[PDB]
């Protein structure tokens, strides 16, 4: 069982894994703002950043990287702050969520728009 | 460890009077298992296996036939633990 | 031996030190940082750069 | 090289029997402690969203 | 059969005593010269590991097991590098691969 | 074997488990001649018993654990609330 | 003694010869049993052994060199190379036929590969969209 | 500069390290030493096998001592562009992606030439033998086309 | 002095079909109760079967042997210090002679060991020629 | 080339391994102290 | 694959059970068996994006499997705990696949610690005990050796995944990194069922090495005053508690971020009682 079988029974109303939007954004014509970053390229390949982890908010890493070498090798003093960069991944996997159930009722929609015709 | 030839006959006395087919009385170490006492051929057998799961080795069946009293299974048990005093 | 017979450029078969860029966190010298030797000719000199010919 | 014949163990010594109590100590103290302290590891970060009853004006 | 397990337990005796007298020997041993002692089973196997070829006649299971055995790998294998090679030469001769995309460049 | 026991002090009926597979044998009509010979093991006073043997294992210094858990819970309200 | 005075000679084709055989071989007359001479045979040498292991033989019986199983002047069987307790030889007869291990294991991977090579395009996947990147000109937003 | 113990702790036995083997050199190695001078050896051009006649051996040893010599300062050029590319990738650790694509690009055309100068001769290269591979590859491109477009 | 006989009684394969066939019932079954109750119903199967004459008997013998290879654990419970073991030869001690090829100056550290062995290789000399012969 | 690693993974595992094997041979001489070339055990136990 | 004994090159360690003890402990813990993970740890990047990770994902999962499978059905201690290592070192080249070189890596330094412990213990049982290692004969250890079976309980609870231990830290980072990236669904279905085999033949070695009848014969010697092997015992105790807990905050600069719901996140918990549960009573025997 699972969502994978419900893509092998509804792939025009499941959308799948890992799906690019497909869609022309701001459908709903909100006020929808424009995500932004504090941190640019030249410090981020001086902190050696990896590919994979170079999110929007990467700044907060950045300034783990700073406690962390600031109380080495005992890094338990940051862990607080560790969990606020924790949370800004959390809100960036929400938003992902957000993006995949928008796109659900964008293709219920879609649906709808078979019964359009 | 270290063994004795009177811990040996204690040992063998000890689970031949805990065998319930023989009885404890009439028991000595020159009785012979087939004519003296009441066992069959095939309660030598179990007697044989009490042996091996005593003392840890296993005997084989020509050496099964081999011994017929307490004395010459002492006589065997020794020879493999080599104690020989 | 690694500190003043590394493997120079004038032979083969020393022990040839390639060492990576050191991480820059904030509260460092010189955090705004790009890498250096970005030229071509830098990478791998071992000592040709210093060489009198 | 002890040996004990159609019996248990000897009696252990005092040594034997503090080290066990202070393992068992050390091994339950740790796992208490970290119970305590850190109980996110066990439920969850974060709290889960249904992604169900969220309302269609926000995501258009 | 029970007389012939008999006779052969008489023969093995007989060994077993002939091998406790000369395995044990003090002045075989003592002479400080090292060696085995007399086994005929072990020189038997040696030269019939050595000298077999006497026993060897021309006989359709033995080509059979000389052809399919030795010679027709040797065949098929020798065809398979004659074909794979055949077949590269000739597409790199004729000029279907470039300089920059070739395999086994030895760089 | 330094201390063998004697045969008078190995008796069938103070095993429970040794009661239990005699009474099913009298139930199906045979005898063990064999069951004095295991009277040494399943002995409740050297060796334990099966629940007391998991409580000692699984629960071991649990009341030590806890009672280090308080101590640190004492000592680090010092420190830092 | 060279191999040139101990060695295996022609095939008998006579039962005095065959008795002489087994007296030189030190095999009982009725123990002793000649190669057939196809090409690959071995003329006047006994077939022995051929078990399924030397290690079928018996560890409690007093053999003189116990490393080889074997008494004094016992003659060496013919394949003591591949029967020996190296190399396919087993202490108890084995449970099955040969077929049936690689039969049962080639099954099962069969069962496997098929199994999961048919469930390689659909895979679990968890509710979300795709992980977002900062390339040049994404121009991406919210949902604030 | 010690911002964390475990840097202090580093730094520490970094200097413990450099202080006697820098007081073994400035003070015994450095002093006693002569100055000598070696000089990196500098070779002329011997006439090449175009020159050379069919019958004469003593100046196909020289084309062939010439050739050999040009190989073995190919196959360090070769070495060298190899290593700055490594050096590109343990230097850019996490972005060689880009920076190393161009010296990629200048490893890949020197593969490309020393396999088109010196490839397919065999373990025994004579002057010779690249001459002839260098005629031939040209009548080749003379007439068919360069090599790989087909014909 | 006595080497066992190639031969085998109905007794003896009796006997051991019945050893055998226990050591693969406490094979499958660990506990000791279990073991012994099993051991038991064996005991009823095979006291059922004395009653029977020879030909029949030896027609059970074989299809008991038949059985129990059908029915054989893959892991039989088996001594390690005895033969099929894991423990089986440990160790290989070799003969004492190359004790004979030690050093003098080795052989100064153990001599009331070795001046023993002088007279227990006279005494080994004096019984090898009085049990064998010259 | 003779070539040596030296990252934070291959120095983790080496000095974990290392310290893997001097408490396993502290084990070893109370295991094997019955064996008779102990000697021979913990020279190839080195260079494993 | 060869080296670290898989589908099918996975027969030479019940022959590596024939070394001796403290070499069985270095192959089987550290060394032989990971140098094949750490040479896929190496060849990572070709293996996330070739058909050899699909590939080494079923072929470590069906190794996990039959493992797991054979640690139930075997009864030899030291085979048993060779094809944990088996189950361990599927359940760390499966990850190897999928990427995440690092999480396989931090399983790799734990399994090492704790592996070792057990087989160390192992061989104390086995010395104290005749040389016999067949698990049907020791039956009540937990009594006879107070330090010993302590120590054979924290490191089998690290190897089940005892909430804050140091296999802990590593196999429910493994099995919630599986479960919000994508998964096939037999692979998905060989995990959690591993797990839950992991901790089904351990505590069915559990009730036949301990909390039962001694059954081991007439003649025994049982002691715990040895203490050349119980200061190793000690030290990789030691290590075993805090050895994921100094490692987990020293080899992630960017934690793992787990947002899986509440039964999914519950899912390895509940298998491990379950397994633990199955696994062991299940085990006990009574008459009929
Ligand atoms: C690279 C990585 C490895 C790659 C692969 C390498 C080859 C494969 C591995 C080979 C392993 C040997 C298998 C032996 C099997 C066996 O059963 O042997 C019976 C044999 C029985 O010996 P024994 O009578 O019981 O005596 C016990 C001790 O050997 C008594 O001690 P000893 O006096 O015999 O000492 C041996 C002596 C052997 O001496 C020599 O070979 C000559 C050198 C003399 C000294 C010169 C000074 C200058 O070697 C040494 O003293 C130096 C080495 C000692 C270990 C070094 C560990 C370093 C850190 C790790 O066992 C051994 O010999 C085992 C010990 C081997 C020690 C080291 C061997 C030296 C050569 C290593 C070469 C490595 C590559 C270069
Ligand atoms: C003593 C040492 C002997 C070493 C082996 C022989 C060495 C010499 C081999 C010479 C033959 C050879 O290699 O010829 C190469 C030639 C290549 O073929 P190519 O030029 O492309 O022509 C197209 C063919 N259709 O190939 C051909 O022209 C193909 C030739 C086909 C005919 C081959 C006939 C072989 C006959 C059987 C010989 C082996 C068995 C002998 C009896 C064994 C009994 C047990
Ligand atoms: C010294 C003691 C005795 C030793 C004996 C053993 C000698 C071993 C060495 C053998 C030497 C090589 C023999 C020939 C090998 C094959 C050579 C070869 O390249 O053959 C290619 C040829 C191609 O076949 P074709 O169909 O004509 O080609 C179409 C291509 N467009 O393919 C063919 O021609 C295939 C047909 C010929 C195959 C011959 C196989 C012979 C096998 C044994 C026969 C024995 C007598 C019966
Ligand atoms: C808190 C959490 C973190 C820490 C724990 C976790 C990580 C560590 C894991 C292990 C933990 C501790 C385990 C302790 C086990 C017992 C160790 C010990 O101290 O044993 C005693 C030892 C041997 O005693 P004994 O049996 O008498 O041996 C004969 C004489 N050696 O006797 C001695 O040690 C005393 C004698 C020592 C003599 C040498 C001292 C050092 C000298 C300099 C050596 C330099 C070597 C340089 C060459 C190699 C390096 C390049
Ligand atoms: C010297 C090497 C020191 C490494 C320390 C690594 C580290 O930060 O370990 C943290 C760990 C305790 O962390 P934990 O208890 O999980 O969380 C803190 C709760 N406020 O600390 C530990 O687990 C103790 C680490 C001891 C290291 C001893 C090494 C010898
Ligand atoms: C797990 C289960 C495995 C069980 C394996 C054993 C099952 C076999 C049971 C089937 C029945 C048999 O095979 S009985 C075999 C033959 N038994 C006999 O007693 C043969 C007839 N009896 C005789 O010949 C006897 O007179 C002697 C000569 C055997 C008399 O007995 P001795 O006093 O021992």
């Amino acid at each position: 069982m699972g969502n994978a079988l419900t893509h092998y029974m509804k792939p025009d109303v499941m959308p799948g894994p890992d799906v690019v939007p497909t869609f022309d954004p701001l459908l709903g014509f909100k006020s929808r703002k424009e995500r932004v970053m504090i941190a640019t390229q030249e410090e981020m390949e001086s902190a050696k950043l990896p590919l994979e982890f170079r999110d929007y908010c990467a700044h907060l890493a950045i300034a783990y990287q700073a406690c962390r070498s600031d109380t080495f090798p005992f890094v338990y003093k940051c862990a607080h702050q560790k969990h606020e960069y924790l949370t800004c991944e959390y809100e960036d996997y929400v938003l992902r969520m957000k993006e995949f159930e928008r796109e659900r009722r964008l293709l219920e929609r879609q649906k709808r728009l078979n019964k359009a015709a | 460890p270290p063994l004795s030839l009177k811990l040996i006959n204690e040992r063998v006395l000890l689970v031949l009077k805990l065998y319930d087919k023989i009885d404890p009385s009439k028991l000595n170490v020159e009785s012979h298992f087939i004519n003296d006492l009441g066992l069959d051929s095939l309660d030598h057998v179990e007697v044989i296996m009490a042996m091996e799961d005593e003392f840890g080795f296993e005997i084989p069946d020509s050496d099964a036939e081999k011994l017929l009293k307490p004395a010459d299974i002492i006589k065997y048990v020794a020879d493999k633990e080599d104690v020989y005093e | 031996y690694f500190k003043y017979n590394q493997n120079d450029w004038t032979r083969k078969g020393g022990w040839r030190v390639i060492h990576s860029r050191k991480q820059c966190v904030p509260g460092d010298e010189g955090y705004p940082k790009v890498s250096d030797r970005s030229a071509p000719s830098d990478y791998a000199a071992r000592g040709f750069n210093e060489s009198p010919l | 090289h002890v040996v004990s014949y159609r019996n248990g163990p000897p009696p252990h010594s005092k040594a034997t029997k503090i080290g066990a109590l202070t393992v068992g100590g050390a091994m339950w103290w740790w796992v208490i402690w970290h119970l305590w302290h850190e109980p996110d590891h066990i439920t969850g970060e974060f709290d889960y969203p249904n992604s169900r009853k969220w309302s269609n004006t926000e995501l258009g | 059969e029970q007389e012939f397990i008999k006779r052969k337990h008489e023969a093995t005796l007989k060994l077993r005593q002939e091998f406790l007298k000369q395995s044990s020997n003090p002045y075989r041993h003592a002479t400080g010269e090292g060696g085995t002692v007399f086994d005929a089973g072990l020189a038997r196997f040696q030269a019939m590991r050595v000298s077999n070829y006497e026993h060897f006649k021309p006989t359709g299971k033995s080509f059979r097991t000389g052809l399919f055995a030795v010679v027709l790998p040797i065949a098929l294998y020798a065809w398979a590098l004659k074909a794979e090679r055949d077949g590269r030469e000739e597409k790199y001769r004729t000029g279907q691969v470039a300089y920059k995309d070739r395999q086994f460049k030895f760089i | 074997p330094y201390t063998v026991p004697h045969a008078s002090t190995y008796k069938v009926e103070s095993v429970p488990q040794l009661v239990e597979v005699k009474e099913a044998l009298g139930r199906q009509g045979l005898k063990d001649p064999w069951l004095r010979n295991e009277v040494w093991r399943y002995e409740p006073k050297a060796f334990g018993t099966h629940r007391s043997r998991l409580n000692t294992f699984l629960f071991r210094g649990l009341g030590v654990g806890f009672c280090a858990f308080l101590a640190t819970v004492a000592v680090e309200y010092a420190l830092g609330i | 003694g060279w191999n040139k005075d101990y060695k295996p000679g022609p095939y008998p084709q006579t039962e005095k010869e065959r008795l002489a055989a087994a007296k030189k071989y030190y095999l009982l007359p009725e123990e002793y049993k000649p190669y057939a001479d196809d090409g690959l045979g071995y003329g006047d040498y006994p077939k022995l052994g051929y078990g399924l292991g030397v290690e079928a033989k018996d560890s409690y019986y007093p053999w003189d060199y116990p490393e080889h199983k074997r008494n004094q002047h016992e003659p060496i069987s013919a394949d003591h190379d591949l029967y020996s307790e190296d190399r396919w030889s087993q202490a108890e007869p084995p449970r099955y036929s040969n077929a049936y291990y690689f039969a049962c294991f080639l099954g099962v991977m069969s069962g496997c590969l098929a199994l999961y090579y048919w469930l390689d395009d659909k895979k679990m996947y968890r509710p979300v969209a795709a992980k977002q990147y900062p390339s040049p000109g994404v121009k991406h937003y919210t949902f604030e | 500069e010690p911002r964390s113990p475990m840097a202090s702790f580093a730094e520490s036995v970094l200097n413990v390290i450099d202080g006697p083997i820098t007081w073994f050199r400035e003070s015994i190695v450095e002093p006693n030493q002569q100055k000598q001078n070696w000089y990196h050896q500098r070779f002329r051009r011997v006439p090449t096998i175009d020159q050379c006649y069919t019958d004469d051996a003593v100046c196909r040893f020289e084309a062939d001592q010439q050739f050999r010599r040009d190989r073995m300062v190919d196959n360090e050029i070769v070495n060298i562009l190899r290593q700055r590319f490594e050096d590109c990738t343990l230097y850019e650790a996490p972005d060689h992606m880009v920076k190393c694509r161009p010296l990629m690009d200048q490893y890949e055309k020197a593969t490309e030439n020393w396999f088109i100068k010196y490839g397919d001769l065999g373990g025994y290269a004579n002057a010779k033998t690249a001459y002839m591979k260098q005629k031939h590859r040209l009548i080749w491109e003379r007439r068919h086309g360069p090599v790989g477009s087909g014909m | 002095a006595q080497v066992p006989l190639a031969i085998v009684s109905h007794k003896r394969q009796v006997c051991s079909l019945y050893k055998r066939a226990l050591r693969n019932l406490e094979s499958w079954y660990d506990r000791r109760n279990v073991y012994r109750y099993r051991a038991v119903q064996l005991r009823a199967r095979f006291d059922e079967n004395r009653s029977k004459d020879l030909g029949e008997g030896i027609r059970l013998l074989a299809c008991g042997q038949r059985e129990l290879f059908e029915t054989r654990h893959f892991q039989p419970r088996n001594f390690a210090n005895s033969a099929g073991g894991c423990a089986f030869e440990r160790e290989v001690i070799p003969p004492d002679w190359v004790l004979d090829y030690w050093h003098p100056l080795e052989k100064a550290q153990y001599p009331e060991y070795f001046a023993k062995r002088e007279q227990r290789k006279k005494e080994f000399v004096t019984w090898w020629e009085k049990q064998y012969g010259k | 080339v003779m070539t040596f690693l030296f990252d934070w993974m291959s120095l983790l595992f080496m000095s974990f391994v290392l310290m893997i094997s001097s408490l396993v041979i502290f084990y070893s001489k109370e295991y094997m102290m019955n064996d008779n070339h102990i000697n021979r055990f913990i020279m190839l136990v080195l260079m494993f | 694959m060869t080296k670290s004994a898989q589908i099918p090159f996975s027969s030479w360690l019940p022959a590596a059970m024939a070394a001796p003890t403290p070499v069985s402990a270095l192959v089987h813990s550290s060394t032989l068996v990971t140098a094949g993970v750490y040479l896929l740890i190496r060849f990572n990047i070709i293996l996330s994006t070739s058909w050899l990770g699909q590939l080494m994902l079923l072929l470590s999962g069906l190794t996990m499997f039959m493992a797991g499978l054979g640690a139930n059905f075997e009864f030899d201690l030291k085979k048993i705990i060779a094809l944990s290592t088996l189950s361990q070192l599927g359940l760390m080249m499966s990850i190897l696949s999928m990427g995440f070189l690092k999480l396989a890596m931090f399983h790799l330094l734990t399994h090492a610690l704790f592996k070792a412990l057990l087989f160390m213990c192992a061989g104390a049982i086995i010395h104290n005990m005749n040389n016999s290692q067949d698990i049907r004969l020791m039956g009540g250890l937990s009594i006879h050796m107070p330090l010993t079976s302590a120590c054979f309980n924290v490191s089998n609870l690290a190897l089940c995944g005892m909430p804050f231990l140091a296999g802990f830290y590593s196999k429910d980072m493994i099995l919630e990194i599986v479960s919000i990236s994508n998964v096939n669904m037999f692979s998905f279905f060989l995990y959690y069922f591993s797990t839950g085999l992991t901790v089904s033949y351990s505590f069915r070695l559990v009730y036949y090495s301990m909390t039962g009848d001694l059954n081991c014969g007439s003649l025994n010697m049982l002691n715990d005053e040895s203490w050349i092997m119980l200061r190793g015992m000690m030290g990789l105790l030691i290590m075993s508690i805090i050895g994921g807990s100094m490692l987990n905050w020293l080899i992630f600069p960017f934690p793992y971020m787990i947002c899986l719901p509440i039964y999914m996140k519950l899912l390895t918990l509940f298998v491990c009682i379950v397994g633990g549960l199955f696994g062991y009573l299940i085990s006990l025997s009574n008459l009929f």
